RNA sequence: CACAUUGCGCCCGCCGGUAUUCCGGCGGGCAUGCCUGUUCGAGCGUCAUUUCAACCAUCAAGCCCUGGGCUUGUGUUGGGGACCCGCGGCUGCUCGCGGGCCCUGAAAAGCAGUGGCGGGCUCGCUGGCGGGUGCCAGCCGUAAAACCC
């Protein structure tokens, strides 16, 4: 009726299945609001991008001054000559 | 001088013999229901 | 044995000790409402010897009932009033 | 100007010189400060006296830590009065007692090499010491040679 | 209420009741899974499998940033790992399957493109870096966000390995896995043009050059002869540079 | 004094009852498939006072907040008459605590083991003196009466009002 | 308010470093470990309050001022002397290729002009080392793991490593990568 | 809830009508005192909370005449008693170093005495030099060194 004794090391040594097992499709409601997919990459996202994209270094000053939140787009196109000069991306926590 | 000496006797005492641990309205405070 | 030595106090009701207890429980008692529940006896040994029990089940309600007369006498007494 | 002088007793081994400072400086200024150790040996023998600027500190700080249980040891905090106290009590306060290698300085003392002469003649009064040796061991009956 | 007696226990004392009522409450701290199960509400979300593939998007970008961040209170080292876990698991299926499609290098990391179903996934994969934490980063929000997906993409990831018939979970060795084997500690067995590019190839790795990145790739389109250096971890086919039988060898130093 | 008096009440705490049923239940496995007397300490005021009335009690600890009072106002007379040291610790919740219980009004140490006995007696003389020294030479007296400034300001106002012309 | 309880606490602890010191000052060699140079990882933790002189001076020169700090050092004979000197408020440990990567990549920092940046990018990698020709942060991760000539001043550009305290979990050999797993 | 009018509230769910919002209807619920328990709490009611813990070598290395033995591994509370000794100084008296016997709760009421190297502090002379210092939780044994930097 009663599990006998065991030992504590013997307990901590001893201590899936398909979510749709049964699926059938489902009427879509219509209050739900999908959030919307975000863009594909572009060309401009490229670190060695087709040389027309790259801006120039007046504009990557302004750019660099201008205060966050504040621009058309969060990036700017930069060419490297190398994925180990690729450096990591500064806001992708963020 | 002599006060100043007293009162950190004192305190030393005291921090010896007990340690050193030591809007106005009023509404029931909403519980769980 | 301290249930004895309650007693023997209990029976010493006019000492100091016990008119001292007696004295501002009162004030206690005169603060508090006419009918309340007492959490636990306020004379356990009196309340084991009458038959209180520390089950679930048990409770212990204090009352104060005024004293006196109607010059006509009332043939029940205050406890069973309260 | 009234100096205090406190003698604490029953002392921790550890509850030396510079713990003494500094727990009854928390508590007040201490002038002078001396525990009570061996020549011998550089060990305590367990008391200590501390010399206040202040007697009322000094009353506050042995009524405090008078029956005080610190590592199994009930101390022992008591004034004395300023009329037993001894004048030069205070001799070594606040000196750095020093454990001194007595046994290995009599030794390379003895391995010290010095002209024997003065050895010799104390040779022959070590042999007026065999003299005595053999007097009191007439009585015992044991005769040797040299 | 548990919390609050576990607290009780503790204010008293009984270490022995406050761990037993800590293995009661499954704090994430030392199980590494979710402290709640979301199965009702994964379910509900997705009544069908293609919606949990639609939402598998932001699930894989959530779990490969968390797999590759430090450790945290909110997210624990033991669920960072499942994280990983999972990760690897899904980029077992995606190379088996070859279900992966395309990809693309940007100042923002790597994008990844598959097709699992008719339906394409797609999702960022920082650099191995070491990801600048600063500013008002609120890791809570993200942690829970972290379980949601995580117990997600178990259950996308038992549906996909039953469905092609390998047997869910993977055995995984803590030996070779702590040696550095990365996706080749995950043995995978069964139960009882994408595939060409590469195929009749060999590739070697240099210790200058993406191996994960540049490993899941070669594995998802083919080559199954891949080596690297000795530093880059456990499970290269060939560690030697100087092995001859080597076709294609990567070099990113001046 | 209560931190070294609890050092040794907690070496000598009683057993929780999962511990206890763990420990029968290893027992009885080993039947299925020749002990020394256990010490701990005392708690519950019959059984306390019992022990002390029989000399069985070596230390006993009384609560200071104990309602009614007079369930432990004769103890310390008690102690002091049967010649057990006694001490009256600030906390029925602590002292219950140490138990395994919400609240112990009065424990009692009456035998420890021998890697102890040595750790009692030096408690029993810390204890005994710089408590019961202190509390003999005030323990007859009256307590209370700790007049405030309002209190006096009051009692000055009402000598005036009264004792000056007119009662 | 200090206690005296404490402060007889650190006269005995004190008592006990002297002797330990002067132990293993006479039988310098004390720690029998087979002649091999390779990697020992050192985690500072916490433990006696008042360090002696040279134990604080080992720490110094070891980085390892802070508690829960963590250095990678080469198994000489010096090195060897100085841990079992500092071994009490040390532990240490054999890392894994897995523990170095997570420690370099996690929590891996820079030291430039007397300032930590973090290792976000190759360029100041090789811009700081690369004169010894550590051009990427897995050449770093070369040289530790795989000890070069040029570990020292791989170990010097590595600042140590801040790890956290144990979210729930002298020489341990393996178990410091647990140990790692658990305050990483 | 309400002289009870077949009227009006609030919570959860459902049905029918152009219905995610509207109308009507339907189902399950919402009295007071008290008991036991659950959970959420309030109190200038009371208490605890600056951790007196373990942490030498539960065996290692070197050897010999090959299998046993040896060596090295420095670790001791304090005080007291016309008691019994051994060796160093002292003109001598005696004082030290180590033992033999006994007593005492981890007990306790001046007795402090041995020469130095470095560092700290301080004063004079021309950063430097020379003097002092009841200071060293630094060492050593008499010079000096090490430690230090």
């Amino acid at each position: 009726r009663i599990l006998p004794y065991k030992p504590p090391e013997e307990r901590e040594r001893e201590e899936f299945y398909d979510l749709w097992q049964n699926e059938e499709p489902q009427p879509p409601n219509p209050m739900h609001i999908p959030a919307p997919k975000l863009p594909p990459p572009g060309y401009d996202l490229s670190y060695n991008p087709p040389p027309e994209y790259l801006p120039t270094k007046e504009e990557r000053e302004e750019w660099e001054k201008m205060d966050p939140e504040d621009r058309e787009k969060d990036y700017l196109p930069t060419k490297y000559d190398s994925l180990r000069k690729v450096p990591a991306w500064g806001n992708f926590v963020k | 001088s002599k006060a100043a000496k007293g009162a950190q006797a004192k305190k030393a005492a005291q921090a010896a013999l007990k340690g050193v641990h030591s809007s106005t309205t009023f509404h029931r405070p909403k519980t769980l229901v | 044995g301290a249930l004895k030595y309650l007693e023997e106090l209990s029976k010493k009701k006019q000492s100091d000790v016990v008119r001292f207890l007696l004295r501002v429980r009162c004030w206690e008692y005169r603060q508090l409402n006419v009918i309340h529940r007492a959490s636990r006896p306020s004379r356990p040994d009196k309340a084991r010897r009458l038959g209180y029990k520390a089950k679930q089940g048990y409770v212990i309600y204090r009352v104060r009932v005024r004293r006196g007369g109607r010059q006509l006498k009332y043939q029940r007494s205050l406890r069973a009033t309260a | 100007s009234q100096p205090g002088v406190m003698y604490i007793a029953r002392l921790p081994h550890g509850f030396y010189e510079h713990e003494l400072r500094g727990y009854f400086s928390q508590f007040g200024e201490i002038t002078r400060l001396r525990v009570v150790r061996n020549k011998k040996t550089g060990a305590s023998r367990h008391r200590a006296f501390i010399e206040f600027a202040d007697a009322e500190v000094a009353d506050i700080a042995a009524r405090t830590m008078d029956k005080y249980l610190l590592f199994g040891h009930i101390l022992t905090c008591k004034i004395v009065p300023p009329a037993q106290v001894h004048p030069d009590l205070f001799k070594g306060a606040n000196r750095r007692f020093k454990v001194v290698p007595w046994n290995k300085m009599a030794g390379r003392q003895l391995e010290r090499p010095l002209s024997e002469s003065q050895w010799q003649v104390k040779v022959a009064k070590e042999e007026q010491r065999r003299a005595a040796r053999a007097e009191k061991l007439k009585e015992m009956g044991y005769e040797f040679e040299a | 209420a548990l919390e609050k007696k576990i607290s009780r226990a503790l204010g008293r004392g009984d270490v022995s009741n406050a761990a037993r009522l800590e293995r009661n409450a499954n704090l994430p701290e030392k199980t590494g899974k979710p402290r709640y199960t979301l199965n009702h509400i994964i379910r509900e979300r997705y009544p069908t499998f293609q919606d949990a593939l639609r939402d598998l998007d932001d699930c894989l970008s959530m779990l490969f940033l968390f797999a590759n961040l430090p450790s945290t209170t909110a997210v624990p080292a033991k669920m960072i790992a499942r994280c990983e876990r999972l990760c690897h698991e899904f980029q077992h299926y995606l190379i088996v399957t070859h279900s992966l499609r395309k990809s693309f290098l940007s100042i923002k990391g790597i994008y990844y493109q598959a097709n699992i179903q008719g339906e394409d996934i797609l999702w960022l994969v920082p650099y191995k870096f070491n990801q600048r934490i600063v500013g008002d980063v609120d890791f809570r929000i993200m942690g829970t966000f972290v379980e949601f997906y995580m117990t997600l993409l178990g259950f996308v990831n038992y549906r996909l390995y039953t469905s092609i018939g390998l047997k869910y979970p993977p055995k995984f060795d803590q030996v070779k896995d702590d040696q550095g084997a990365e996706l080749a500690a995950f043995s995978l067995e069964g139960l009882n043009d994408p595939s060409q590019l590469f195929a009749n190839f060999t590739f070697f790795l240099s210790r200058e050059t993406p191996r994960q990145p540049l490993e899941f790739i070669l594995r998802a389109f083919g080559c199954k002869r891949i080596g690297w250096d000795a530093v880059l971890g456990e499970g290269a086919f060939t560690t030697d540079e100087s092995d001859p039988r080597i076709t294609h060898q990567i070099i990113d130093r001046p | 004094l209560a931190a070294q008096a609890f050092k040794l009440l907690n070496k000598y705490r009683p057993e929780t009852k999962q511990e206890k049923k763990e420990r029968l239940l290893r027992e009885a496995t080993a039947i299925k498939e020749v002990s020394k007397k256990p010490y701990t300490v005392k708690y519950g005021l019959n059984h306390v006072v019992g022990l002390i009335e029989n000399k069985k009690a070596s230390l006993v600890l009384i609560a200071n907040d104990v309602d009614p009072i007079e369930l432990v106002v004769f103890l310390p007379a008690l102690c002091r008459k049967m010649g057990i040291p006694y001490a009256i610790i600030k906390g029925k919740a602590r002292l219950g605590t140490l138990v395994h219980k919400k609240t112990a009004a009065v424990v009692a140490i009456t035998e420890v083991r021998s890697e102890d006995k040595n750790e009692l007696a030096k408690l029993i003389s810390a204890v005994k003196e710089g408590y019961l020294e202190k509390v003999e030479d005030t323990r007859k007296r009256w307590g209370g009466g700790i007049m405030g400034f309002k209190a006096q300001k009051r009692e000055e106002k009402r000598k005036k009002s009264l004792e000056t012309a007119i009662k | 308010f200090k206690r005296a309880e404490k402060y007889v606490k650190e006269y005995r602890e004190q008592e006990r470093e002297k002797i330990r010191l002067a132990r293993i000052a006479k039988q310098q060699g004390s720690f029998h470990i087979p002649a091999e140079a390779k990697l020992v990882f050192v985690i500072r933790i916490k433990g006696i309050n008042k360090i002696p002189p040279k134990p604080r001076k080992i720490l110094q020169l070891l980085r390892l001022r802070q508690i829960n700090n963590g250095v990678f050092v080469k198994v000489t004979k010096a090195t060897a002397e100085m841990i079992k000197i500092v071994e009490p408020w040390v532990a240490y440990g054999y890392p894994n290729l897995k523990s170095v990567r997570e420690l370099i990549y996690k929590r891996g920092y820079g030291k430039v002009n007397g300032q930590r940046i973090p290792l976000t990018d190759n360029a100041i990698i090789e811009e700081n080392l690369g004169k010894y020709g550590i051009i990427c942060i897995e050449d770093l991760i070369h040289e530790i793991f795989t000890v070069g000539p040029n570990f020292k001043q791989a170990a010097n550009f590595l600042w140590p490593f801040k790890l956290s305290n144990p979210n729930g979990g002298g020489n341990r050999e393996e178990h410091i990568n647990a140990l790692i797993r658990a305050m990483n």
